[PDB]
């Protein structure tokens, strides 16, 4: 889920930059398509349920769900530690939930406040500032941040996409020519 | 006033006469367009069966409703703005066509009678008209009608003998 | 509606202008009432009441009656609450004056002459009848509203203009 | 079979049928009539069908070939089921697929389509069977064969046509206008998304050097910007 | 059958319970095939039917029960089917005790149209019975009924959308047989479902605040005086004991419909708002909430929307373009006003 997730969203966005694989997808794309929604009462529906808590950005109703889940299951009351990991997963959860809320939802926004992020993600600006701007950078994304005034914009560029395409024609061009030979 | 006939108007009521000719029973069926203005806007018809009963009585609304359902699927979604039949009888001979016309009248007042004669039709002679009824009078009087066709249109029929922003701008 | 209200002015009895100049007033589709305020029957002195109510609606802003609030039936306007129809006229007729002077109009200027709040003014602004009467583009980055018998002259030498106009762009398609 | 001959009238109704829409992105599909039971097919008549196309995937409604169709033979049944047409102007990526719906109803199926734009004078028709010309040593892929046409008309079409050359020898549109509007005031991402597209289709067109969706996806892209300039 | 069903719900026995409902399935299908075989049970017969049903009745009822909800449905169709089939009437009591789940089933599924209409099925139900019944009762279910109403997720269509390609919602539910199974011609519009709310019957024994609601929201909603009205209606809800449980479990989806009229509202008054006066237009739980709902009405196509963080200030639409775009899109709307008027005119000549 945590793995599978921002790059599903990305990929929702489009941009594509990159493709991943995140497990018990399968079980959530047959969930979709069923003629009932139940609430959650498997475990991978738990889960699910926490996964598209991710989608929408709730993070508190994830972290929530992953727990009605696990109390039916007693997955999570199995492990001496529970309470550290308890927390640990609520904080690598908020990460993951906020880069997929960038994702999702930089569409419509084209400017954003890190101070407002930050409080309702319950990411110190530290976090946020360095997810945002180490994911920009890794997907190529047209998104813009100042650090003095703590802003990112998006929503653009057209110029240099055109010259990319012309440069994938030139390839599958060069590639008819082999077989023509 | 004016009926505006259609390109497929045109060819599919000649086409429909003719075929009904060779049957040796009259044909009718529905046209469909727009009221516009006072002129009136033939785009297209369809045929109605055969009937064994004569003039009225003769519409088949079960057939028409599946018909016009299965149109509006089809983008035209037009009103039925009145109704073509062949008649041989000249001129004005019978009586019972007008009572049809009646009825179409008083479901839409501005409703068209479009008669035409698939045998008498010949390259260079089309012999069709057009009527509505009057509001020692007369009963019904005829108006003129001309042809619309696209510019795509027209070089489509151009291929005989070859040797949709715009219009709604319009 | 000028040419209905104009025929039963001018067959009915004298008797029944004051209740038509209310119905004028109030009616949706009429901003124009020169013509109305010019018919003999409509001069005579008497009907002083309605007298001052054309020059309200004909000549008059929301201003002029606040003004006359006091000679004007504004109170039996709020009886009847015939008044809002009528209110909402006034204010619409005001934005047509406002508009007939200059083809900008500052937000701020337009809420005085409104006397209503800024953020509302938009949503005045954006009401059908507003529109149908102007059409402009409101610029909220600028506060400003870009709106470009005596107003139908005018009107008429537009509407020709107009005609030619869309001959040229028809003509245009028709060569394509 | 060796050639095809379609009626004018056909011509006219594949427009007819296009025109009611007024979306010049849009491409319409229907089903032709005729005799397909010999070297010659003669394509005589045709009706529109409801069409829809998301993504890959396109629905044509089954319950409506068989309903009209239906009544098409109550008025002459030697007008025969042969094929469906669509406006084109270009085989698309998902004809082999629809194609094989229509066999249901007749085979072969065979396909027409009518320029209705008609941007090339010569032929308002491109016709095609399926056929597969097949690989030694694999299994065969199935392929349109493209089918010589001539425009001819029998006796009545004849004179009808004649006819209406003679002289020569809004409401929904204002929506579309709104629409197109509308997507003016939102292209900037449409672009962006047009873009993407694009590439993937260049992808599939390096897969298969696949590359029949990745050259559909690039095509779509082009149309998208044409529909753009034009409304401008 | 009644006996093993029984076991299961006393016991908890929530696999087996599920086998059990799958063994009574394969029973079923038998006796089709058993038919033609002799011995076989006749399904043509009321008494054999009747029987049939009763268990499949309670199998929905021990699926409610035991929280098995996409069990629940699936024992909802094999109930249907044999309706379908079914000669003789149920007991009036054990089929109110059916629509009485499908309530919950419905609630529980998110599906409020198929909601509302259990309720209504079984309001019509519980008129008859008892012959004579509290006042109390039809007061607070009728309520309920139209509270659910108002309270369904918006169902318009837009126009330019619709004509183009008759494409409304995201759209795909997988409940759509259902619809057909429980005797609708076809799946309602929350503005269709409300006018049965809307006919007397369940308006008489309807709360009056409801009316109110229905009234401040369906028929003359204004923005800058629907946080009034709402919070003066709002303080009569609680007080009351019964008004106050119908309402407590509708407060979401009330909300969220008020909330979305508010937005769109918004987008049709405003061009470029500011964040603080937009959100504090509209009441909302925490200004974050409140700037999801905006997107998600966004996302639902219900508004178009471009925020912009940096400014603190939202446009419901490259500056440039949006402005030409925004005219021509006026411009139009100027021109088929005009037309219309035109054909007024019309008329008047002949005046």
């Amino acid at each position: 889920m945590l793995l599978e997730i921002p790059y599903m969203a990305a990929h929702e966005s489009d941009a594509r930059r990159r493709m991943i694989s995140k497990q018990f997808h399968h079980q959530l794309r047959v969930g979709e398509r069923q003629p009932l929604l139940g609430p959650p009462e498997s475990m991978r529906e738990h889960v699910v349920a926490a996964s598209k808590a991710m989608k929408m950005g709730d993070w508190k109703t994830c972290h929530s769900f992953i727990i009605n889940e696990k109390m039916n299951g007693k997955v999570w009351d199995l492990f001496p530690e529970a309470d550290k990991v308890r927390t640990m997963l609520v904080r690598k959860i908020q990460e993951e939930s906020l880069r997929t809320y960038l994702f999702t939802y930089s569409s419509v926004y084209d400017s954003i406040s890190m101070e407002t992020l930050s409080d309702m993600f319950e990411l110190d600006l530290p976090t946020v500032h360095s997810i945002i701007s180490k994911m920009i950078i890794n997907e190529e994304l047209m998104a813009s941040l100042d650090q003095p005034t703590q802003t990112v914009v998006m929503h653009r560029x057209x110029x240099x996409x055109x010259x990319x395409x012309x440069x994938x024609x030139x390839x599958x061009x060069x590639x008819x020519x082999x077989x023509x030979x | 006033k004016q009926v505006q006939i259609d390109g497929l108007v045109v060819l599919k009521i000649i086409k429909h006469y003719q075929e009904e000719g060779q049957g040796t029973e009259v044909v009718q069926g529905v046209l469909l367009g727009l009221v516009v203005e006072d002129r009136l806007e033939i785009t297209n018809c369809f045929p109605f069966p055969q009937h064994t009963e004569d003039d009225a009585d003769f519409d088949e609304v079960q057939y028409q409703m599946e018909m016009m359902r299965s149109l509006r699927h089809v983008n035209i979604d037009h009103l039925h703005v009145g109704w073509y039949q062949s008649t041989y009888y000249g001129s004005f001979v019978t009586r019972a066509l007008l009572d049809s016309q009646f009825s179409y009248q008083h479901a839409i007042e501005e409703s068209v009678v479009l008669i035409y004669d698939p045998i008498k039709t010949a390259q260079g002679s089309l012999s069709l008209k057009a009527y509505r009824l009057t509001p020692f009078e007369y009963m019904f009087e005829e108006v003129p009608i001309v042809i619309k066709n696209s510019h795509l249109i027209n070089v489509l029929m151009w291929e005989l003998e070859k040797k949709x922003x715009x219009x709604x701008x319009x | 509606l000028l040419g209905s209200y104009t025929e039963d002015n001018a067959s009915q009895a004298r008797v029944d202008a004051h209740r038509c100049i209310v119905r004028a007033l109030k009616d949706p589709n009429a901003f124009l009432f020169d013509h109305l305020l010019t018919l003999k029957p409509v001069k005579f002195l008497e009907g002083e009441l309605i007298h001052d109510l054309l020059t309200i609606f004909v000549s008059a802003k929301l201003a002029s009656y606040v003004k006359f609030y006091q000679n004007n039936k504004d109170f039996i306007d709020s009886l009847g609450l015939l008044h809002e129809q009528n209110m909402a006229k006034m204010r619409l007729l005001t934005f047509m004056g406002m508009a007939v002077e200059n083809k900008e109009i500052s937000f701020d200027t337009m809420q005085q002459e409104l006397q209503i709040g800024a953020d509302d003014v938009e949503a005045f602004v954006i009401d059908a009848v507003r529109t149908k009467m102007v059409y402009c583009k409101i610029d909220q980055t600028q506060r400003k509203v870009v709106v470009s018998x005596x107003x139908x002259x005018x009107x008429x030498x537009x509407x020709x203009x107009x005609x030619x106009x869309x001959x040229x762009x028809x003509x245009x398609x028709x060569x394509x | 079979g060796r050639v095809v001959r379609l009626h004018p009238v056909i011509l006219a109704s594949i427009v007819d049928s296009y025109e009611r829409r007024n979306e010049g992105a849009a491409r319409v599909i229907g089903t032709l009539l005729g005799t397909v039971d010999k070297h010659s097919v003669e394509v005589t008549n045709c009706f529109s069908v409801p069409h829809n196309e998301s993504e890959d995937e396109v629905a044509v409604d089954m319950e409506f070939a068989k309903n009209m169709y239906e009544l098409h033979k109550k008025v002459s049944p030697n007008e025969l089921i042969l094929g469906w047409y669509a406006t084109g102007h270009d085989i698309t990526e998902h004809s082999v697929l629809i194609h094989e719906y229509y066999s249901r109803e007749a085979p072969n199926p065979i396909h027409l389509t009518v320029d209705t734009s008609l941007q090339n004078g010569r032929m308002s028709i491109k016709a095609y069977v399926s056929t597969l010309m097949g690989v030694p040593g694999r299994t065969m892929g199935v392929m349109f064969t493209p089918l010589t046409v001539k425009y001819a008309y029998y006796d009545t079409e004849r004179i009808g046509v004649d006819l209406i050359m003679k002289t020569c020898f809004x409401x929904x549109x204002x929506x579309x206008x709104x629409x197109x509007x509308x997507x003016x005031x939102x292209x900037x991402x449409x672009x962006x998304x047009x873009x993407x597209x694009x590439x993937x289709x260049x992808x599939x067109x390096x897969x298969x050097x696949x590359x029949x969706x990745x050259x559909x996806x690039x095509x779509x892209x082009x149309x998208x910007x044409x529909x753009x300039x034009x409304x401008x | 059958a009644q006996q093993a069903f029984k076991f299961c719900l006393q016991y908890t026995r929530k696999a087996e319970f599920r086998k059990l409902c799958d063994n009574l399935r394969m029973h079923l299908s038998q006796i089709q095939r058993h038919h033609n075989q002799s011995t076989a049970i006749n399904l043509n017969n009321p008494e054999s039917q009747s029987m049939h049903l009763e268990t499949r009745l309670v199998q929905l009822d021990s699926a409610i029960s035991m929280e098995l909800w996409q069990e629940a449905f699936k024992a909802v169709e094999d109930i249907h089917g044999l309706f379908s089939l079914s000669k003789k009437p149920p007991k009036p009591q054990l089929m109110a005790n059916y629509y009485n789940k499908v309530s919950t089933v419905f609630w529980k599924s998110g599906n409020a149209l198929f909601h509302a209409s259990t309720l209504h099925r079984l309001y019509h139900l519980s008129r008859e019975m008892r012959k004579n019944l509290t006042q109390d009762e039809m007061q607070r279910m009728s309520t309920r009924v139209l509270l659910a109403t108002l309270s369904i997720p918006i169902t318009p269509e837009r126009t330019d959308i619709a004509r183009l390609l008759d494409m409304d919602g995201i759209i795909v539910e997988k409940q759509r047989r259902l619809a057909t199974l429980l005797g609708l011609q076809a799946p309602p519009t929350r503005i269709g479902l409300i006018n049965d709310m809307v006919r007397f019957n369940v308006l008489q024994y309807v709360v009056p605040e409801v009316k109110d609601l229905y009234n401040w929201l369906e028929v003359e909603f204004n923005p800058l005086k629907l946080c009034e009205r709402v919070t003066k209606v709002l303080n009569w809800v609680r007080e009351q004991p019964e008004k106050e449980p119908e309402l407590q479990q509708y407060v979401p989806q009330l909300q969220n419909n008020t909330i979305l009229r508010l937005l769109q509202q918004v987008s049709q008054i405003y061009q470029s708002i500011e964040f603080s006066r937009l959100t504090s237009l509209v009441p909302f739980v925490d200004a974050f909430q409140l700037e999801r709902a905006i997107v998600d009405a966004a996302r639902h196509c219900d508004l178009q929307v471009r925020i912009d963080h940096t400014s603190r200030t939202l446009s419901f639409g490259x500056x440039x373009x949006x402005x030409x775009x925004x005219x021509x899109x006026x411009x139009x709307x100027x021109x088929x006003x005009x037309x219309x008027x035109x054909x007024x005119x019309x008329x008047x000549x002949x005046x």
